[PDB]
């Protein structure tokens, strides 16, 4: 074996037989359930600017009075940044306005739902699916979430619930119970396939939807990169932090890194200058953290109303935006939580055996 | 304490470790070069150093335009150090916190919300929402009969003040 | 004679615990698959920015070392002689012997003037950096 | 005033920092303000065109319900949309089936489900109730009995 | 960042190591967005197998 170079392909090439007389329609189809990874929000670091810059010292919380509201501009900064999480939170997964429940008789068809529905077995009160995504996941501090990954579960217990006993009628008003086979049905009819075909292939198409699920639970374990977006972000986080205390210990010119050092060592008269240059060179590397937050925060945002669209129109309804909802003809899906996150299991009918037929205009 | 073991230097809170240090190691230092651990130099204890506590100091209060009562949040502080209600976002003083649940007022962090009720101010773990099952089953359907319009007010921002500096 | 050092002399770069961490830093360590002469007599060596030593005896043949410049009492030298049950280092102005040895008796240096320190306390490995 | 050139040029140096800093930062906060504002107008331009020009069919985009129509309103530096939805109320359980067999025929709802009185089997659109009688005018066949 | 500040000078090579990360740091920048070029082009235009 060894490593070789290539000009890549662009994939296998297909010719389409067009012709002006001949058509084909799939005898038979797939169902596909596919995962689809977002951010909603990230961990809310709040940092100190004066205990930041100056670690208890007076000559240096007196002298920081000099550069006015720089520091509080950048503590409002920060609380913004940290109260939008919330917001982002709240959009994307309180869009529901009752707790909604599954019926102790699980009567769906087959159609299991054990790995997206929570289980009475674990103490988290989450699904299989959620497990595995759950399990495979200096002046500053850490602000907790206002909804713990307790709540934000119920949530998507919640909005799971209505969508298997209700469709969308709960999305849009009252919940409304419907069998499973007719809302499947309805689902049919809305991508131009008759209710007949899913009801004259039912069983085939329920015991066919396990095998996707349980292979959805199957990819999520084997592949470690299946989850990459969450890490990733979680990863930028880490290393903004990480950077700013490694600066804090630099020097930026200064005789010494350590503030106490400088006053021990250099009478006011000189402590004045060295203790300028740090407080120049903190301040400088604190104004670049949060603009790379900043940055990094309208990114999520941008996420987290992709996100908020998403479950509005996948899970509270049915969509007709070709790949909005996943690769092929949107059925449903459904929403899992994830560490900082939300997951969409897209559920979309895909033609598999076309035959040509005879045909005329 | 303002501590000095040796030459290592600095101010924090010193616990008993549960760390074995190789017969060499003089002191403990995390992934962000902070020392966290020291050997006493006399006893051989090994001892964790645990930052100061330190955090936010909030008020959280219906306006002054009902009561002039407020409650303080002290954030990521224990009460020990500090109506006083120890929550996971830090330790709440001057509400009294309640078992039924309701819709979330003014956030306190972790499902923990305040409210003015009759009247203090009250600490509770957040309701979600009615809960509202549906009698689902395989042959039952409901249809409304008399339909109602909504008018819902939605506001965006399109443009802000043109300001110029030079 | 020379031979491969694959991946031996490293050694731990200060005082400091360090739990599961990575840790980067620069510092004088023997490179990994590196050159190092293979000696079977005693030669004089030069030492350059530290010394790495290794010895497999059963016998404990090899059993002390000098340091200095001179070597010959003109400057202050170190000497270290693992002796049986006390291991001594001693840095003096020592007069050692052009081909200084230990018997089985010592004979090292003729004369030890000036002295200003004594201090008493398979595979060996040992690294010597001032 | 104070200084002669040669301290008053440190002392304007320091001064020309400070406020280049502070103009950078301002400048560095609108921008970023200007980015979600422009986010903001983008979404305004595409809920008018949408929800004003039209009708949608994209669930909550304009407002909670089955979206009928919408109407703009100015506002300062900005834009309110008045949404108008459709909205079920009173919701009633009928009786129900997911098809009919006739003679050994399977008939399927054209359109609407199998509603009834409790004892007469109707057809009857599904987001009203307005029960009709069923009929070969509004169903068809497919299949049979036994599938 | 060092080969633009510190034009192959040795002096300001060494001085610029007392700024700790923020050469490293601006790099990094610098290569996140262009990755995230060859992202936005294939998600653009590779959407067909
Ligand atoms: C359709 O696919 C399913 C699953 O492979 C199979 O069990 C069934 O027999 C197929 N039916 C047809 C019409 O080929
Ligand atoms: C649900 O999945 C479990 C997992 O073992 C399986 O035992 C069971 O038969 C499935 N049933 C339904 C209704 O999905
Ligand atoms: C579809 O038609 C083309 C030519 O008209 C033919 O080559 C191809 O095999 C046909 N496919 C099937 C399944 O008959
Ligand atoms: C706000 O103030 C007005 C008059 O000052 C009062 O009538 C109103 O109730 C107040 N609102 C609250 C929440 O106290
Ligand atoms: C408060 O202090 C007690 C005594 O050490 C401790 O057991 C408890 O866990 C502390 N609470 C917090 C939140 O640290
Ligand atoms: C809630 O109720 C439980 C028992 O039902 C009681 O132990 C607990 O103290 C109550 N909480 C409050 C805040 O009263
Ligand atoms: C429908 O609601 C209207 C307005 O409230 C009321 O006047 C009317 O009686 C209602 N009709 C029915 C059938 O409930
Ligand atoms: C080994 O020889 C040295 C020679 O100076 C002597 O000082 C030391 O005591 C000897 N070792 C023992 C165990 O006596
Ligand atoms: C003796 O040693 C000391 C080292 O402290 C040195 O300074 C002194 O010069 C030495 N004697 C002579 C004659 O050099
Ligand atoms: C709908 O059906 C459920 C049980 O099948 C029943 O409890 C409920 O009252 C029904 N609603 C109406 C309006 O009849
Ligand atoms: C159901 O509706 C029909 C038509 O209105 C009516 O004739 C019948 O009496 C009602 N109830 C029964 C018994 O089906």
């Amino acid at each position: 074996q060894s490593i070789i170079a290539y000009t890549m392909s662009l994939g296998a090439e297909n010719s389409v037989a067009y012709s002006n007389n001949s058509i084909a329609i799939p005898t038979n189809f797939t169902i596909s359930v596919t995962t689809e990874i977002l951010p909603v929000s990230m961990t809310k670091t709040s940092v100190d600017c004066t205990m930041y810059i100056c670690g208890d010292s007076t000559e240096c919380s007196n002298l920081l009075l000099q550069y006015g509201s720089f520091c509080t501009q950048l503590n409002r900064a920060l609380t913004g940044i940290a109260v939008e999480q919330d917001k982002n939170t709240q959009e994307v997964f309180a869009q529901v306005k009752q707790i909604y429940k599954t019926p102790p008789i699980k009567d769906f068809g087959g159609f299991n739902f054990s790995q997206i529905l929570p289980d009475p077995s674990k103490p988290s009160k989450r699904s299989p699916i959620e497990d595995l995504l759950f399990n495979k996941v200096n002046g500053l501090t850490v602000l907790p979430p206002l909804l713990t990954d307790e709540m934000i579960a119920q949530y998507t217990s919640a909005l799971l619930a209505g969508t298997i006993t209700s469709g969308w009628t709960f999305g849009a008003g009252p919940a409304l119970q419907i069998p499973f086979p007719m809302q499947m049905a309805y689902r049919f009819n809305g991508i131009g396939v008759t209710q007949n075909v899913l009801y004259e292939n039912q069983k085939l198409i329920a015991n066919q939807f396990n095998s996707a699920i349980g292979k959805i639970q199957d990819s999520l374990s084997s592949t470690p990169s299946a989850l990459g977006k969450l890490q990733d972000v979680v990863n930028q986080n880490a290393q903004a932090l990480n950077t700013l205390v490694k600066q804090l210990s630099s020097n930026f010119g200064a005789i010494s890194s350590v503030l106490n050092d400088i006053l021990s060592r250099l009478d006011p008269p000189e402590a004045e200058v060295q203790i300028d240059r740090l407080i120049t060179g903190r301040l400088q590397s604190l104004q670049t953290y949060v603009t790379q937050q900043l940055i990094r925060a309208a990114e999520i945002r941008a996420s987290a109303n992709l996100a908020a669209t998403k479950m509005s129109e996948c899970v509270l309804g049915q969509s007709k935006r070709v790949d909005f909802c996943g690769k092929g003809y949107h059925l449903m899906s459904f929403p899992q939580s994830a560490p900082h996150g939300v997951v969409f299991l897209h559920v979309t009918y895909v033609p598999a055996q076309e035959k040509n037929f005879t045909t005329a205009p | 304490v303002n501590f000095n073991f040796n030459g290592l230097t600095g101010t924090g809170v010193l616990t008993e470790s549960n760390k074995k240090f190789l017969p060499f190691q003089q002191f403990g230092r995390d992934i962000a070069d902070t020392t966290d651990a020291v050997r006493d130099p006399q006893t051989l204890e090994i001892l964790d150093i645990t930052p100061c506590s330190f955090g936010g100091v909030s008020v959280i209060t219906p306006g002054t335009n009902t009561s002039n009562q407020v409650a303080v949040l002290y954030q990521d502080v224990n009460c020990t150090e500090v109506n006083v209600f120890q929550t996971r976002a830090g330790c709440l003083i001057g509400a009294e916190h309640v078992n039924n649940s309701y819709e979330c007022d003014i956030p306190i962090g972790a499902g923990i919300c305040a409210s003015y009720q009759t009247q203090s101010i009250i600490a509770y773990t957040m309701s979600l929402g009615a809960e509202n099952s549906v009698a689902y089953s395989n042959n039952s359907i409901a249809i409304p009969t008399n339909f109602t319009i909504s008018v819902t007010t939605e506001i965006l921002p399109v443009s802000m003040t043109k300001t110029s500096v030079d | 004679a020379y031979t491969n050092s694959f991946t031996r002399g490293v050694y731990y770069p200060d005082k400091v615990f360090r739990s599961s961490v990575l840790h980067s830093t620069q510092d004088l360590f023997l490179p990994f698959f590196s050159n190092v002469t293979w000696f079977h007599d005693n030669p004089v060596l030069p030492f350059n920015d530290g010394v790495y030593f290794a010895s497999t005896e059963k016998s404990n043949i090899i059993r002390g070392w000098i340091f200095g410049t001179t070597l010959d009492s003109k400057t202050q030298s170190l000497l270290i002689v693992n002796n049986a049950t006390n291991v001594v280092i001693k840095v003096c102005e020592f007069q050692f012997c052009n081909d200084p040895f230990l018997g089985v008796e010592f004979r090292v240096y003729s004369s030890a003037n000036n002295c200003t320190f004594e201090y008493v306390s398979n595979l060996r490995e040992f690294v010597f950096k001032n | 005033s104070r200084l002669d050139p040669p301290e008053a040029e440190v002392q304007i140096d320091r001064l020309i920092t400070g406020r280049l800093q502070s103009l950078q930062t301002y400048v560095t906060q609108q921008l970023i303000r200007a980015a979600e504002i422009r986010a903001s107008a983008n979404l305004a331009a595409t809920k008018m065109s949408e929800c004003v020009l039209g009708q949608s069919k994209r669930v909550d985009f304009c407002g909670k319900g089955y979206h009928l129509m919408s109407f703009p309103q100015s506002a300062p530096h900005g834009v309110v949309f008045l949404h108008v939805t459709y909205v079920p109320a009173q919701e009633k359980n009928f009786t129900t089936a997911p098809a009919i067999c006739h003679d050994g025929k399977a008939h399927f709802p054209r359109e609407g489900v199998f509603v009834s009185n409790g004892t007469h089997w109707f057809v009857t659109q599904r987001n009203f109730y307005e029960p009709q009688i069923i009929t070969t005018d509004n169903t068809f066949v497919s299949g049979n009995c036994d599938v």
